[PDB]
């Protein structure tokens, strides 16, 4: 909560409406230094979440918060997530990332016990319901892509133990994703 | 030829679809390395007797007791209990 909120809001708002307006930032130098420090701060904060996601998996409330943020995202109209947004995105990717389930390491059971997105039937249902919504994100593509990744995960989970109810939901999800031309 | 009475006793249709893999095996001519199709039919029976034992196991994971294998009940089914069928070891 605090983390994301802070970083994002602070940075953007402040700069754009006080510093891009008043230009306390002054010299073609001072303005740049201040701009760089602000951008660095935004990036360091985004990286902090990313670095965390790369380690700790995310809890139910924190994951929903991250999804809530990504629902509002504009990839800059310029058509490129700026150094910050791209990172937030890959962070979410790693949060969702289930690739660690495919690496045949003797630690699979221990790692499964540590991955918050493992022991909560409510986690899969909540994410699935959000991604099935035709409330797409600010960016229909966002709804389409995460949907597809959750779907590949659902596809494998049949092999692990016997979790194969959601295997069906993968074909329509994949179709929606392809229809959003996620590619 | 029938099945309703060979379901109450399906256990017998496994000791004999083995004796018919052996009398098929006598004519498998699979003594030399050249024979192959005949070592593919011995495996097709091995797959079916196997997935039949897989089915007896997963139907002993779908318990109803809230003490005997709590997983699959009101408790998380993401971790199955002992993958044994709780078979008594028929001779």
């Amino acid at each position: 909560n605090k983390i994301l909120t802070l970083i994002s809001q602070i940075d953007v708002n402040n700069e754009f409406d006080k510093l891009k307006k008043e230009r306390g930032l002054g010299n073609k130098k001072h303005r740049k230094e201040v701009s760089d420090l602000i951008k660095e701060c935004q990036q360091s904060l985004a990286h902090s979440l990313y670095s965390w996601s790369c380690q700790t998996p995310l809890n139910r409330e924190d994951t929903l918060l991250l999804i809530g943020y990504l629902e509002k995202v504009t990839v800059e109209g310029d058509g490129s997530l700026d150094k910050v947004n791209l990172t937030l995105l890959m962070s979410l990717l790693y949060c969702l990332d289930v690739g660690f389930l495919e690496q045949g390491t003797d630690d699979r059971e221990e790692l499964m016990k540590q991955a918050s997105m493992f022991m909560d039937r409510q986690y899969i249902a909540a994410i699935h319901n959000r991604l099935q919504n035709t409330q797409p994100w600010k960016s229909p593509g966002m709804q389409a892509t995460v949907r597809l990744a959750w779907a590949l995960a659902l596809r494998g989970i049949s092999q692990f133990s016997e979790v194969l109810e959601f295997s069906e939901a993968d074909e329509p999800m994949a179709e929606i994703a392809i229809g959003g031309n996620v590619f | 030829t029938a099945a309703d009475v060979y379901f109450r006793e399906v256990s017998q249709m496994e000791i004999i679809f083995e004796c018919l893999v052996d009398k098929e095996e006598a004519d498998l001519e699979s003594t030399s390395i050249d024979s192959v199709e005949w070592a593919n039919i011995v495996v097709n029976v091995n797959t079916i007797l196997k997935d039949m034992l897989h089915v007896a196991c997963q139907y002993r994971q779908s318990k109803n007791s809230l003490y005997k294998n709590e997983s699959g009940i009101q408790e998380p089914e993401h971790v199955p209990w002992t993958a044994s069928s709780g078979t008594a070891g028929i001779r």
